[PDB]
């Protein structure tokens, strides 16, 4: 039906794309590696996605230089916890800022 | 490893606060805590039971990693 | 998911290491008798468990020189509490403290 | 299990007593008859019980010296609502306060 | 039975009286037209029913003189939302205020 937008959730950012295929998380995650930030990762149960702090899996990756580990390390995550959020987020240590900060798979 | 040093001279009404001892542990700052929670608690259950813990330090701490793995790697790191 | 520590509860004390054996009762009450103190069972229901003041049962073991009668007794609250907490508490008459203060049954 | 007291719950009054007796409410009527009170019946839903106002059923019974009635309405309220507390209540006119407040019907 | 009013839930307006028949919907549209008010539709669940404003469908209607379109778009609101209230407004330009309130379907 034409016209009634219906409200619906959305977590920060990207929601209203669909979903991130592989090709594109690998140039998210080579541009996030280029800018020089520290790749992180979180997940919590949908219910709790308003708190303040998720949980870490498992600590920031300081400086990796190989973006083949964390699409290999998001996917451990996301097994071990197949009913939560699974973020990404990237970690200035200059600024003390996130330059990046999406959720990459949606909960089962 | 100080644990029982700390508690069979510093009894049961002190604070214990680290500086780099929870933090310091490779499974997190997470894991760090779960390290000397379980280890305090030991040498407690120990003084109860009328063990020496100060003597006995590394028979009462090395039995508590078995059921904590945490514990199990914190004895190796700061060794010994 | 080594190493991957979640949040994990415990009531007080003791409740990081595995559950207390019927010896380890034994050497706790005594040890707890030597020091003077008189032991008291307290229980609730888990919901409850973050409550103030628990439930007695049924009063404190005043002027009690013996532990071969106190393991006696932390049975029958059990049994007749077979869902509720079971607390095994110390009381200081001169300093208005506790000496000791760790759950013995876990609540079925 | 003796000595152990366990927590109930009672209404006001008369809840530590086992179920009144219909002679006893002949009884009770011709008191608040006799001391000139305005009998009233109420009635609320149970989980409700800690409002202060309950409902009236229907109105108060002004100037009423014949106790004939009260029982059979006070019985008709309870097939009305049979899953409702059932009050007695008598009203001072010359104070504006109760003088006997007590539950019949413990609530089906 | 005679006489003790029960409590019922009532939206605002003309809820008190049966639900009204397609020609008196029928005078309430053209009663709104003729007084040169805007008509315009709105639905809620019956849960957020106290909600302060509610959500439209699908735009207000400026100054329309053709009350045939209203009595369609309404049946469609119903259709795509069975389970939700179905209001009917009139919207003042002049007084910045609200001609007429009145909840037209209920919600199976």
């Amino acid at each position: 039906t034409v016209g009634d937008y219906q409200t619906v959730a959305t977590l920060e950012t990207f929601g209203f794309l669909p979903p991130m295929t592989q090709d594109e998380i690998y140039d998210q995650i080579a541009y996030i590696i280029a800018q020089g930030w520290s790749p992180l990762i979180e997940h919590v149960h949908p219910s709790r996605s308003m708190a303040t702090y998720w949980s870490y899996w498992k600590l920031p990756f300081f400086g990796e230089k190989d973006l083949g580990v964390i699409v290999s390390e998001l996917e451990a995550c996301h097994r071990a916890y197949p009913d939560h959020h699974v973020r990404l987020v990237g970690y200035d240590a200059y600024t003390q800022s996130q330059g990046a900060c999406f959720v990459v798979f949606e909960g089962r | 490893w100080h644990m029982p040093a700390l508690v069979a001279i510093f009894g049961d009404d002190s604070v214990l606060q680290f500086g780099g001892g929870t933090h310091g542990h490779p499974w997190g700052s997470a894991a760090g805590a779960a390290a000397n929670r379980v280890a305090l608690e030991a040498c407690v259950k120990a003084r109860n039971a009328g063990r020496e813990i100060e003597k006995e330090s590394r028979d009462i701490l090395m039995e508590a990693a078995k059921h904590s793995p945490e514990l199990a790697i914190a004895l190796e790191t700061w060794k010994e």
